[PDB]
């Protein structure tokens, strides 16, 4: 014994699969886990996850996809149904939960006809003529064509759905306030993309307590004071605000002494220079992310403007 | 050699069901048992040591559940309620956790039969929603009434808030302080501008209250000491330029062919911080303040002009100082003007602890003030703040709420009787949630006569029934051990605290009970 | 301050135990209740067990933690003192114990906790006692075949029941013994039960007789008996010795001849004396020589070597035999005499499974029974007489105990509400224990619908209105019920039902139960201690 | 039910002394000082 | 630490669906050897030797394993094996099939024991079936056994050696009956002794009319070659064995010493002159011989052999009907070896063999299998213990089944006969049966390797009609087959177990919820 032999060693160690073996039962496992994995994963009546990462981040989920993205899976096929719903859910949303349900229920039989003797092909046919008819069939059940553009009780109605099945505590709250977000976007920049939409995270003052604000935030400091004006004049500045150092290496020079008190004295009068010309047109805001001159806030609180950082 | 394919990595765990969902609700177990003695007129507090060695002991949980690195994951969920009510509303985030495991507590035996979870939570958020109205309704206010001081409320609010923490014995001591205090907080009304001093040594009971700053910080330059350290009326300078020859401006080169002209240069720059310190003497006011570093001469030019000085300075102190005068902080000298110059009732500098200090108050229009805070502990000083803090961002939402409710477990009980009697009028499953919802409701000054080791059971009996019929704010006393108007004797509370509570207890749970298994990845 | 091991006090040990509880109920938690899940251990090498009986289980089970083990050999004794409740009893241990020390988690006074249990099961055996129902009324057969087929429930053989207890109750009436004159005591384990892989259980046969797990000796020996000469003897049949340390010494070689000659023939004139009685059977656990094999070939005689000595003891009670440790006489020579003798039918070695064991069939002198198993795997055997084991126990305790149980969980259902109001009577606090006695002796009908896997709560609630209304409207003999069933869960007549069970089951059930929480709950704090 | 699980990291090592056995440890120790100091 | 310290444990579905994939692989890794178009596999054991074999059993009986179930199922197959020999060509893949779809239930939520209650039932009308389409048939019409024989034999590779194996078993097996027991005497298969020698070719090997020794003549002058001898079996040792009493000797004079030891000289000579008185011709003995004695036995012509296994013996004693003794002077004329036709030892090539033959009617024989080599033996006799194995079924019952899958539809409409009309949430159970049924011939395709779907969804369309019951598949063609014409026959109660095994094992693995491992003792 102890010694078979190998009609091939045109392997250095690695995993050749053959004889449909693994594809009759051990691609169709892999599948039957992955439904297994999220089966419980859609529903009202469906209850959250959570998983850690592998960097020991914590993730409370209902959504299959983002769950799904927490996993390294090693099988192959595996990643693919992954991947597939995972741009699904790049497309539409929720779906994940349904897709991957289609999936092993779509394999679970399909074995069963591959073990009863039905040609692979010949399943892959069947299988795709079949989906075909389906999506000929389709359009024929659908029922309340809702159309109102701008009404909120519509979609609060119509949007609730979404949010019952991965939310069935709250559907009132969230309902409205995303209805309100909706209701609040036009078609603008073309059709109330997404991205349109902000969202900022506050722990604390349960989800009752959640708002929705017809404008936009930041979690950020201030330099100044803190006020409101009903004419709010900002001004934008994705330059750090500062004189314009250049970008090659340009070192002030002197030669004589009178450079330096003027030389000083120059920039400070210039900034507030700078500032002023900002202020006289009424700009009670700049806003940039870059970096900030300090005597330019001096100046800044000196004519009393708002800074963002 | 084929071998059978793995679905996850290597020793990716994985447990499911009640089993799993039972592990997690015995874990918020264990984590409130390292807590429950904690909130209580005669509660309890801990101490933790870090792998650094550095002791620390508390009273407020949240931070000693910030000491507790959880690693299991639902009950780091608890630890994260914690900081949300510790950065809502303060302590009672104690009591919080006591009011998720309680939950958990009560469920527990239920979710061994096998209840979907979604049923459960559905009382719960009835549960809860129903209890908040309820409380809303027996909120009390006292605006309408007539004897109250706008601070006596809170005044009461903060002894009762301090009467749990490590200053116990002398709430009636800083109940004032921080009330008139805090009245200086209008309107930004955030803690930040009010600075905290935690100056070693020297009893608590002497600690201080200054209508002004004063700075644990200085720095030794050449004349630092020479100079007067009394100015009784003076004018504050707030300078966040430094003062030095250039040393840390824009770097240039020079040229210079003569002598003179290099004679004339190194005059120049000298003449820089001459003209600087002119315009500094001739403003005529006497104390400058720099967050920079200041050139020890001028020290001595302020000395040689008795003007005093200092560099190098915490600009959050120097934000309350600028708030604190009025003065407005500079970084041209040159433009300066006497409207952004500080003036104060007096300015001095003392010797406490020790430590080497810089004194002015009495300004009539300052909204912000400084603790001193004495006291012999180090452990005590982070403790008393943490004390502080909590009895400031409290009363300040008191301030920002004129609702008020009694303490000693009075609220709970008459929840937990409204509810109990409302559970009569639903019938079935959701009516054995909401009689364990007021189950695990009570427990709160069970511990709390756990925590004064009395006979609780008589004390509930008792409440219940003396919580039947005959008054709202009947509750536990520590002192006379038994039900008391602790209303009456002055416990006195906001509502949101435990609003805030039990809404985030509510979807602690929610959130606990909806998960069925976990897994790992190392 | 003690070396190798320190200790830890009140409630970390004291809930510590209490984990140690609960986890070893849930190990047991799915086995119990016409619809438990038996349990299987690979071993360590894969002589793997299933098997439904905890006591089975638990001392299959290795245990470290002190309080657990008690809970296992309290499980054994109940096995030792019922066989089933193994089903039951063990939950019952731990979930009082869960809701006692509940009480105490908060301040409760243990012994307080113990003394309202002291009452409690006072309390429950005595209105147990108020609520019995005889079986001497009902039809005997009838009900026994009732309270297996329930105790058959829970059991891999629960399907073919009717045919199994009927069987079985045919072993005990075959097993009918009279004791100490006065009592028709009826002897447990004195059936002989022989387990055989193979044909199905429906193809399992009753011996009205003894069976046995042995062959012939001797392959000429003839091989079937039609007749009652039957014989069994402790004393074996070699050479004889001289047994103690006799030497012998020749110093006339003239004679060896005639020593080694008799060497044999006093085991050869044995053989001859016994047979000129004409004995046709004889068993000796003792060894047996080929010169006796031979001598007994000559007269086609049948005989045994190696018999388990219990089993001739049955048979020499079965059949009449006297066993003989040798032959003897009140007179010195050693004789023997018929009236030794063992009668019965007919006697068959026959090949099951193509292993020839001996049957016996109609012992006159007394009537016996053994029972004789087919299954598929040995692993199916094993476990199946241990219900069966377990099966016969319980109507011998019915045969023992004239008197019957409903079986189907109705005792926590009256007990619960009786004690409920029973609790209002004491006026002290230890009536909250008794509350949760009661509410912790709720358990098993939720053990039972979780088995079930349905709303459990629902039908406890049922459950307990039926019963609450029990105790409305003292007219109860129509208002008196008792009953409830899982298969189509809902409530039922467990009387009407057939659903019985022993009443000394449950009564030494809460005693031991009692016992144990006793035992465990005045725990205060363990200290350990390594090796050496 | 029964089996280990994971809740604050080295768990083996952290120890942790409670109640009146953690007071008591308290003033034996500071008995030490104490004496430490007393001469 | 608590409860058994690092003994793992599991519950539930998981475990469910654990038990349900290993049996599947348990099943699967030999569905490829039923059939008379099956495959045929060789061995490693673990100490380096090789077995070629089909039986399924030995495969499993070789198989090693960690997971329960899979042991659990092992001994199910030897078992029925034991009781059956064959069907281990199919009944496992029934089993782990029936186990296959009884999961498909499993996510339906459905408690088992409902689903093993239908099981009992469904058994209950299986046997019922097969009673009601069995055929009972003569038992001394010889043909149809050996049409039996090989309708059972055609499926291993001695296949086309029916003829010789057919009548080679046949022989055998009606020459033991041992009628003692009145008209229920009962045959052995321990008697039917075998013996496996290598050289020579199938068509050599052949039935004895009595026993082959691999044993000599203790001395060359006892002949070689005799017609009707006489044989002696002597249990005893035939040589001076010990004065069992620790005996002692203390001679003082001379000629004493000298004195004992002609008496054992005379002793043994004294054994000699008392086997002698009976006038045999054959000495057979489990133990040594005394050359001098032999001398003795020599001096008077008679044939010796020393030292034979003891099973022999008695089939030796069953050979000629003789009765062995261990006492010669209580040595009775009644077992004179009388009925031995003919007496020699051959030389087989490096091996003389002992040669008995043509007693009167044995009721012991060896088959003497001489072949090619051992494990080619050795797998043709275990294709010979199942060819006897069923023969002595067919004596055990007359009652026989057309198998070739057709008895399987039979009940599997028959099933569905039952199903439609027993309404409940049971009755999805038990079409579940009856649909798991319906693989045997399906898996018989694939080992033909036909048109499975359509062949099997015509079988059952052609099974619809009651007019015809015998219609099964085709070995070769991988046809539709009416049996009366195919003859693939086989005994009812084979299928009978087969059945009743498959279900046993089906309840057994389903009340499973749970694993324990580690119990350290």
């Amino acid at each position: 014994p102890k010694a078979p032999g190998f009609a091939q060693m045109l392997k250095e160690g690695a995993k050749h699969f053959s004889g449909l073996e693994e594809a009759v039962y051990r691609n169709i496992q892999a599948c039957k886990e992955l439904a297994q994995t999220t089966r419980t994963a859609y529903g009202p009546n469906g209850m959250n996850k959570m998983v850690i990462n592998h960097l020991e981040k914590l993730f409370v989920t209902n959504d299959a996809a983002t769950i799904l993205r927490e996993l390294e899976v090693q099988h192959p096929a595996a990643k693919m149904i992954v991947m597939a719903s995972h741009m699904q859910e790049q497309e539409v949303g929720d779906g994940t939960n349904f897709v991957l349900v289609f999936a092993g229920a779509l394999l679970e039989l399909a074995e069963e006809l591959l073990r009863i003797g039905l040609s692979v092909s010949e399943v892959i046919e069947g299988y795709e003529i079949a989906c075909r008819k389906a999506h000929e069939i389709l359009p024929n059940l659908v029922c309340c064509s809702a159309k109102n553009l701008r009404d909120i009780d519509e979609v609060s109605s119509l949007l609730r759905t979404s949010i019952m099945s991965k939310q069935y505590g709250n559907e009132v709250f969230l309902a409205k306030l995303i209805a309100q977000a909706c209701v609040s976007i036009f078609p603008d920049s073309g059709h109330f993309n997404v991205d349109n939409i902000r969202v900022c995270k506050i722990l604390g003052s349960g989800i009752s307590s959640s708002s929705v604000l017809h404008g936009m935030v930041f979690k950020k400091e201030t330099e100044g004071d803190v006020t409101s004006v009903k004419d709010a004049k900002i001004a934008v500045y994705s330059c750090p605000f500062d004189g314009m150092i250049t970008e090659t290496k340009g070192t002030v020079l002197i030669k004589t002494a009178e450079e330096l008190m003027n030389f000083s004295k120059g920039e400070e009068n210039l900034m507030d220079a700078q500032v002023k010309a900002i202020a006289d047109t009424g700009a009670n805001v700049v806003v940039t992310g870059g970096k900030v001159a300090d005597m330019a806030l001096h100046y800044a609180n000196k004519y009393n403007i708002m800074l963002v950082r | 050699m084929p071998t059978p394919v793995i679905l996850l990595k290597e020793g990716t765990d994985s447990s499911q069901g009640i089993p799993q969902l039972v592990s997690n609700i015995s874990a918020c177990q264990v984590i409130a048992e390292a807590v429950r003695t904690t909130l209580g007129p005669r509660g309890m507090d801990k101490l933790i040591v870090d792998g650094r060695g550095k002791a620390t002991i508390s009273n407020d949980g949240a931070t000693i559940l910030k000491l507790l690195d959880v690693v299991h994951p639902a009950a780091k969920t608890l630890v994260d309620i914690a900081k949300s009510q510790d950065a809502e509303v303060g302590d009672g985030t104690t009591s919080v956790t006591l009011l998720a495991a309680e939950f958990l507590k009560q469920v527990k035996p239920y979710v061994e039969e096998g209840l979907h979870p979604q049923i459960i939570i559905r009382a719960f958020r009835t549960a809860t929603q129903l209890a908040v109205n309820k409380i809303k309704e027996i909120a009390v206010t006292v605006k309408k009434a007539d004897k109250v001081e706008q601070r006596k409320l809170l005044e009461k609010c903060a002894m009762t808030a301090l009467s749990s923490k490590l200053i116990s014995q002398q709430k009636a001591f800083f109940a004032k302080m921080v009330v008139d205090a805090v009245m200086m907080l209008d309107d930004l009304l955030q803690l930040k501008m009010i600075g905290i001093k935690k100056v070693q040594g020297g009893a608590l009971e002497d600690s201080q209250l200054v209508a002004g700053v004063a700075f644990k910080k200085t720095f030794s330059y050449a004349g630092f000491e020479m100079q007067p350290k009394k100015y009784h009326n003076p004018k504050i300078a707030l300078l966040n330029v430094e003062l030095e020859l250039k040393a840390e401006k824009d770097n240039a080169e020079i040229r210079v062919h003569t002598v003179e002209d290099y004679q004339a240069i190194v005059d120049a720059e000298w003449n820089i911080l001459y003209d600087k310190l002119e315009k500094i003497h001739h403003s005529g006011a006497k104390v400058v303040l720099s967050k920079l570093p200041i050139g020890d001469v001028a020290t001595q030019y302020f000395a040689d002009r008795d003007m005093f000085c200092a560099g190098r300075v915490p600009e959050e102190d120097l934000k309350r100082t600028m708030m604190a005068c009025g003065g407005s902080i500079q970084t041209s000298v040159n433009a300066l003007s006497a409207d952004v110059l500080g003036r104060c009732q007096v300015f001095e500098e003392t010797q406490i602890g020790g430590e080497r200090y810089n004194f002015f108050t009495g300004c009539p229009k300052a909204k912000t003030c400084t603790f001193i805070l004495r006291g012999g502990a180090e452990q005590f000083m982070e403790e008393t703040e943490r004390s502080l803090h909590d009895a400031i961002m409290i009363v300040r939402r008191a301030i920002k709420n004129d609702s008020v409710v009694a303490g000693g477990g009075a609220i709970e009980m008459e929840l937990s009787k409204y509810l109990r009697d409302y559970s009569r009028t639903i019938p079935g499953k959701q009516q054995l949630l909401i009689g364990a919802y007021a189950k695990a409701l009570e427990i709160i000054p069970r511990q709390l006569c756990d925590n004064a080791g009395f006979d609780a059971t008589n004390i509930l009996n008792k409440l219940r029934a003396r919580h039947a019929q005959g008054g709202t704010w009947y509750g536990v006393d520590i002192n006379n051990e038994d039900i008391a108007d602790n209303f009456e004797a002055f416990v006195w509370e906001p509502a949101m605290v435990r609003i805030n509570a039990l809404t985030a207890a509510s979807e602690a749970a929610c959130l606990i009970v909806s998960v069925d298994e976990t897994i790992k990845n190392p | 301050l003690s070396v190798f091991g320190d200790r830890s006090t009140g409630e970390t040990i004291r809930s510590q135990n209490v984990m140690a509880a609960a986890s070893i109920a849930n190990i047991v938690k799915s086995s119990l209740g016409p619809v438990g899940l038996d349990k299987m251990l690979v071993d360590d090498i894969g002589d793997v067990t299933i098997t439904n009986d905890g006591a089975t289980i638990l001392k299959l089970l290795e245990v470290e933690h002190p309080a657990a083990k008690v809970l296992c050999e309290l499980a054994d004794l109940q096995d030792k003192e019922v066989g089933d409740g193994t089903t039951s009893v063990v939950i019952i241990a731990a979930e009082l114990l869960k809701n006692a020390d509940e009480l105490v988690k908060q301040k409760i006074h243990p012994t307080s906790v113990i003394s309202g249990y002291r009452l409690a099961c006072k309390e429950a055996v005595r209105y147990i006692n108020e609520n019995l129902i005889v079986n001497t009324d009902e039809l005997g057969r009838d009900c026994l075949i009732n309270a297996a087929k329930t105790s058959m429930s829970s059991k891999i053989i629960g399907i073919n029941g009717d045919f199994f207890a009927n069987m079985v109750v045919d072993a005990v009436l075959a097993i009918k013994y009279t004791d100490i004159r006065g009592q028709p005591r009826y002897p447990v384990n004195s059936v002989n039960i022989l387990k055989a892989h193979g044909r199905s259980q429906m193809e399992s046969m009753l011996i009205s007789g003894y069976a046995l797990n042995c062959v012939v000796g001797s392959q000429g020996m003839p091989k079937r008996i039609v007749n009652a000469k039957i014989a069994c003897l402790d004393f074996s049949l070699q050479k004889t010795k001289m047994k103690l340390g006799v030497q012998v010494v020749i110093t006339d070689p003239e004679k060896l001849d005639q020593i080694r000659q008799r060497e044999s023939d006093i085991t050869k004139e044995r053989i001859q004396k016994i047979l000129a009685t004409g004995a046709n059977v004889i068993l000796t656990t003792g060894g047996i020589d080929d010169m006796c094999l031979k001598y007994f070939v000559e007269a086609g005689a049948m005989a045994v070597r190696r018999v388990l000595k219990r089993d001739l003891k049955r048979i020499a009670k079965a059949s009449g035999a006297t066993i003989l440790s040798t032959l003897a006489n009140l007179e010195g020579e050693e004789t023997f005499e018929a009236a030794m003798l063992g009668q019965a039918e007919e006697v068959v070695q026959e090949r099951i499974c193509d292993d020839e064991l001996i049957l016996i069939k109609n012992t006159k002198a007394r009537t016996s029974a053994s029972i004789i198993l087919r299954g598929a795997n040995d692993f199916m055997c094993d476990e199946m007489e241990r219900s069966l084991h377990d099966a016969l126990c319980v109507v011998k305790r019915v045969l023992e105990s004239k008197s019957v149980v409903p079986g189907g969980g109705a005792v926590e259902a009256a007990l619960s509400i009786y004690l409920e109001n029973y609790a209002t009577s004491m006026g002290s606090r230890e009536q909250l224990a008794i509350a949760e006695f009661a509410r912790s002796l709720l358990v098993i009908p939720n053990t039972l619908a979780v088995n079930a896997a349905q709303d459990s709560t629902d039908l406890v609630a049922k459950l307990r209105a039926f019963h609450n209304e029990a105790q409305v409207n003292p007219e109860r003999k129509n208002l008196k019920w008792i009953g409830l069933d899982l298969s189509n869960g809902k409530p039922r007549d467990n009387k009407q039902a057939g659903v019985f069970e022993p009443t000394i089951v449950k009564v030494k059930s809460l005693k031991f139960a009692t016992e144990a929480a006793i035992t465990i709950l005045r725990i205060d704090d363990l200290i350990k201690l390594h090796p050496e | 039910y029964g089996r280990p699980f994971l809740i604050i990291k080295d768990q083996d090592r952290k120890s942790r002394l409670m109640g009146l056995e953690a007071l008591k440890s308290h003033i034996m120790a500071a008995k030490a000082v104490a004496n430490t100091m007393r001469t | 630490l608590v409860l058994s310290q690092n003994t793992k444990r599991e519950s539930g579905r998981k475990v469910q669906s654990g038990n349900i994939n290993a049996a599947k692989t348990i099943a699967d890794i030999i569905r490829t050897c039923l059939g008379p178009k099956s495959m045929m596999k060789m061995l490693l054991d673990p100490m380096g030797g090789i077995v070629m074999t089909n039986d399924g059993n030995a495969i499993l009986r070789e198989i090693q394993v960690q997971h329960p179930a899979a042991k659990s199922m092992i001994e199910i197959s030897r078992t029925q094996d034991e009781e059956v020999g064959d069907g281990t060509t199919s009944v496992i893949i029934l089993a782990g099939e029936m186990l296959s779809v009884a999961e498909h239930f499993l996510e339906q939520q459905m408690h088992p024991t409902v689903v093993i209650s239908a099981y009992r039932k469904a058994l209950d009308d299986m046997i019922s079936t097969l009673k009601k389409i069995s055929i009972p048939v003569d038992i001394s019409d010889s043909d149809m056994m050996l049409n039996i024989i090989n309708s059972s034999i055609t499926t291993k590779a001695i296949s086309r050696w029916s003829s010789l194996a057919c009548n080679i078993a046949l022989d055998a097996v009606k020459m033991v009956q041992f009628e003692e027991n009145g008209r229920k005497e009962i045959d052995i298969k321990k008697y039917a002794r075998v013996e496996k020698i290598p050289g020579g070719i199938i068509e050599d090997s052949c039935v004895l009319r009595g026993v082959m020794i691999n044993k000599d003549v203790t001395h060359p002058r006892m002949r070689r070659y005799i017609k009707n001898p006489r044989i002696v079996l002597l249990d005893s040792s035939l040589e001076y064995k010990k004065g069992e009493s620790q005996t002692d000797i203390e001679i003082t004079r001379e000629e004493d010493f000298t004195r004992i030891l002609q008496m054992e000289e005379e002793y043994i000579q004294q054994l000699c002159e008392d086997i002698i008185q009976l006038k045999p011709d054959v000495v057979i003995t489990e133990k040594g011989i005394s050359d001098l004695a032999q001398h003795y036995l020599m001096r008077a012509n008679i044939t010796a052999i020393r030292r034979v296994r003891k099973t022999d013996n008695n089939r030796i004693a069953r050979a000629c009907g003789a009765r062995i003794v261990s006492r010669p002077e209580e040595l009775r004329e009644d077992d004179v070896g009388t009925g031995a036709g003919l007496l020699e030892i051959k030389k087989i090539g490096d091996e003389y063999f002992t040669f008995i033959t043509d007693c009167k009617d044995p009721k012991a024989c060896t088959i003497l299998l001489r072949g090619a080599s051992k494990e080619i033996l050795s797998e043709v006799e275990r294709n010979l213990q199942d060819a006897m194995q069923v023969c002595r079924n067919v004596l055990l019952d007359p009652q026989l089944v057309p198998g070739g899958g057709a008895s399987e539809m039979a009940v599997a409409h028959a099933l569905t006969e039952k199903s439609k009309a027993m309404t409940g949430v049971e009755q999805w159970p038990y079409r579940a049966v009856a649909q798991a049924l319906e693989v045997i011939p399906r898996t018989l395709i694939q080992n033909c390797g036909a048109s499975t779907i359509r062949l099997l969804t015509s079988l059952r369309a052609k099974h619809t009609q009651e007019n015809c019951e015998t219609w099964g598949v085709n070995g070769e063609t991988g046809t539709l087959v009416d049996m009366k014409e195919l003859g693939i026959w086989e005994p009812l109660a084979v299928k009978l177990q087969t059945y009743k095994t498959a279900v046993e094992t089906a309840v057994l693995l389903l009340r499973i919820d749970d694993i324990v491992s580690g119990h350290k003792k």
